[PDB]
Protein backbone atom coordinates (compact mmCIF):
# COMPACT_ATOMS: atom_id res chain seq x y z
CA UNK A 1 0.00 0.00 0.00
CA UNK A 2 1.66 3.35 -1.16
CA UNK A 3 -0.04 7.08 -0.80
CA UNK A 4 1.07 9.91 -3.19
CA UNK A 5 -0.45 13.29 -3.24
CA UNK A 6 -2.22 14.42 -6.55
CA UNK A 7 -2.57 18.51 -5.22
CA UNK A 8 -0.34 20.12 -4.00
CA UNK A 9 0.13 23.04 -1.84
CA UNK A 10 2.79 26.19 -0.85
CA UNK A 11 2.76 28.03 2.18
CA UNK A 12 5.08 30.81 3.51
CA UNK A 13 5.71 30.30 6.92
CA UNK A 14 7.12 33.60 8.96
CA UNK A 15 10.59 32.53 11.40
CA UNK A 16 11.98 34.83 14.07
CA UNK A 17 15.52 35.09 15.02
CA UNK A 18 16.90 37.88 17.14
CA UNK A 19 20.44 39.38 16.05
CA UNK A 20 21.45 41.83 18.50
CA UNK A 21 20.70 43.04 21.70
CA UNK A 22 20.78 46.89 22.94
CA UNK A 23 24.53 47.80 22.85
CA UNK A 24 25.34 48.97 26.62
CA UNK A 25 28.04 51.12 28.09
CA UNK A 26 28.76 51.94 31.45
CA UNK A 27 31.13 53.87 33.40
CA UNK A 28 31.92 53.19 37.00
CA UNK A 29 32.83 56.93 38.76
CA UNK A 30 29.54 58.25 37.08
CA UNK A 31 27.82 55.38 38.34
CA UNK A 32 29.23 54.41 41.42
CA UNK A 33 30.61 57.42 42.91
CA UNK A 34 28.64 60.14 40.97
CA UNK A 35 31.14 62.75 40.17
CA UNK A 36 32.07 62.61 44.01
CA UNK A 37 36.29 62.81 44.21
CA UNK A 38 35.79 61.55 47.78
CA UNK A 39 34.59 58.14 46.20
CA UNK A 40 36.83 58.74 43.53
CA UNK A 41 39.83 57.96 45.43
CA UNK A 42 37.94 54.62 47.38
CA UNK A 43 36.97 53.42 44.03
CA UNK A 44 40.66 53.48 42.50
CA UNK A 45 41.88 51.32 45.81
CA UNK A 46 39.66 48.19 44.81
CA UNK A 47 42.34 47.92 41.80
CA UNK A 48 41.48 47.74 38.35
CA UNK A 49 37.57 45.94 38.46
CA UNK B 1 38.59 57.46 26.96
CA UNK B 2 36.38 58.92 29.88
CA UNK B 3 33.38 60.60 31.13
CA UNK B 4 32.80 64.45 29.86
CA UNK B 5 31.42 65.95 32.95
CA UNK B 6 30.64 70.08 32.88
CA UNK B 7 32.46 71.54 36.21
CA UNK B 8 30.44 73.33 38.41
CA UNK B 9 30.10 77.14 37.71
CA UNK B 10 29.79 78.70 40.72
CA UNK B 11 28.03 77.59 44.55
CA UNK B 12 24.36 78.53 45.31
CA UNK B 13 22.99 78.07 48.95
CA UNK B 14 19.89 78.73 50.06
CA UNK B 15 17.66 78.81 53.46
CA UNK B 16 14.62 79.80 54.89
CA UNK B 17 14.56 83.19 55.81
CA UNK B 18 14.81 82.80 59.18
CA UNK B 19 17.24 84.12 61.88
CA UNK B 20 15.44 83.59 65.34
CA UNK B 21 18.19 82.65 68.05
CA UNK B 22 17.47 79.09 69.31
CA UNK B 23 16.77 78.87 73.39
CA UNK B 24 19.89 76.46 73.86
CA UNK B 25 21.77 78.74 76.09
CA UNK B 26 19.10 78.65 78.64
CA UNK B 27 18.38 74.92 77.38
CA UNK B 28 21.68 74.11 78.51
CA UNK B 29 22.41 75.78 81.08
CA UNK B 30 18.87 75.52 82.79
CA UNK B 31 19.16 75.66 86.48
CA UNK B 32 17.06 72.40 87.33
CA UNK B 33 17.42 69.32 85.52
CA UNK B 34 15.11 66.47 85.55
CA UNK B 35 15.85 63.27 86.91
CA UNK B 36 16.71 60.13 84.46
CA UNK B 37 13.62 58.34 84.36
CA UNK B 38 11.48 61.92 84.10
CA UNK B 39 13.48 63.01 81.23
CA UNK B 40 11.68 66.61 79.85
CA UNK B 41 11.61 66.22 76.35
CA UNK B 42 11.89 69.47 74.93
CA UNK B 43 10.97 70.66 71.30
CA UNK B 44 13.10 73.30 69.67
CA UNK B 45 11.79 74.88 65.94
CA UNK B 46 11.60 78.14 64.04
CA UNK B 47 15.03 79.29 64.70
CA UNK B 48 18.69 79.08 63.89
CA UNK B 49 20.63 76.73 66.39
Amino acid sequence: SIAIPTNFTISVTTEILPVSMTKTSVDCTMYICGDSTECSNLLLQYGSF
Amino acid sequence: TSNFRVQPTESIVRFPNITNLCPFGEVFNATRFASVYAWNRKRISNCVA
